[PDB]
């Protein structure tokens, strides 16, 4: 996350960690949406022009961390992967069309002060807080800057946070030359709005969230999925529409009980 | 206990009656 | 694409 803030304790209880088992590294950013099943982006799982073709067996999920490098005792879980879903019209040769991905867990993760999932929209949240100007957030564990490794196959202690504006699809389509489509969002400052804030390279995967003012709960209206460097002027970061795939989810998601 | 029925309610905000330092910020994006 |  580009300047964005160190979250607070449980801030963000359904964040995620995927991670490489050998070698040891973290993947991307996920959620957890209830107690056996996390979402995250398509490309974090598999990216063809990167080799990038993880199995189950690969991966393990890190849940209820805050911070990046430290164990934390009775407070993190370890969940392993039993099977992983990709959307089958996922597109990664041309524009991350339908940026996503379903991981199961083996077990049922136990919710706790530091692991609760979030909500996914409903057709009346979607209606209601996708709108231009509304804001939502972003939270990852990415670099805290543009690297030159971006975009291509320092970093926070702790649990990053930034808030970002929903932008307009005309100005999104304007800024940048890759086709956008409405499986797709994108959100951010606009250079003359003065602030600033991006998610960069490690918060993939992560989620975008809103809080609904109809009940106080937390919804998880995007993925974190691509964006032209990081925090620059006159780009703007771009989110898997969940809402608008939500019709999938629920289609692999009751063939496997949630 | 399976997670939609008290998804997106955080134990340590939510569940106690409390606010993180920023999420007024996102409230009033949806009003102003 | 171009994913981060
Ligand atoms: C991904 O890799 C698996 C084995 O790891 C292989 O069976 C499958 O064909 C690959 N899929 C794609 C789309 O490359
Ligand atoms: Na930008």
């Amino acid at each position: 996350i580009v300047e964005g803030s160190d979250a607070e304790i449980g801030m963000s209880p359904w964040q995620v960690m995927l991670f490489r088992k050998s070698p040891q590294e973290l993947l991307c950013g996920a959620s957890l949406i209830s107690d056996r099943w996390v979402l995250t982006a398509a490309h974090c799982l598999l990216y063809p022009p990167w080799d990038k073709n993880f199995t189950e067996n690969d991966l393990l999920v890190r849940i209820g961390k805050h911070s990046r490098t430290r164990y934390e005792r009775n407070i993190e879980k370890i969940s392993m992967l039993e099977k992983i879903y990709i959307h089958p019209r996922y597109n990664w040769r041309e524009n991350l069309d339908r940026d996503i991905a379903l991981m199961k867990l083996k077990k049922p993760v136990a919710f706790s002060d530091y692991i609760h999932p979030v909500c996914l929209p409903d057709r009346e949240t979607a209606a209601s807080l996708l709108q231009a100007g509304y804001k939502g957030r972003v939270t990852g564990w990415g670099n805290l800057k543009e690297t030159w490794t971006a975009n291509v196959g320092g970093q926070p202690s702790v649990l990053q946070v930034v808030n970002l504006p929903i932008v307009e699809r005309p100005v999104c389509k304007d800024s940048t030359r890759i086709r956008i489509t409405d499986n797709m969002f994108c959100a951010g400052y606009k250079p003359d709005e003065g602030k600033r804030g991006d998610a960069c390279e490690g918060d993939s995967g992560g989620p975008f969230v809103m809080k609904s003012p109809f009940n106080n709960r937390w919804y998880q209206m995007g993925i974190v999925s691509w964006g032209e460097g990081c925090d620059r002027d006159g780009k703007y970061g771009f989110y898997t529409h969940v809402f608008r795939l939500k019709k999938w989810i629920q289609k692999v998601i009751d063939q496997f009980g949630e | 206990g399976s997670g939609e029925a008290d998804c997106g309610l955080r134990p340590l905000f939510e569940k106690k009656s409390l606010e993180d330092k920023t999420e007024r910020e996102l409230l009033e994006s949806y009003i102003d | 694409a171009k994913p981060r």
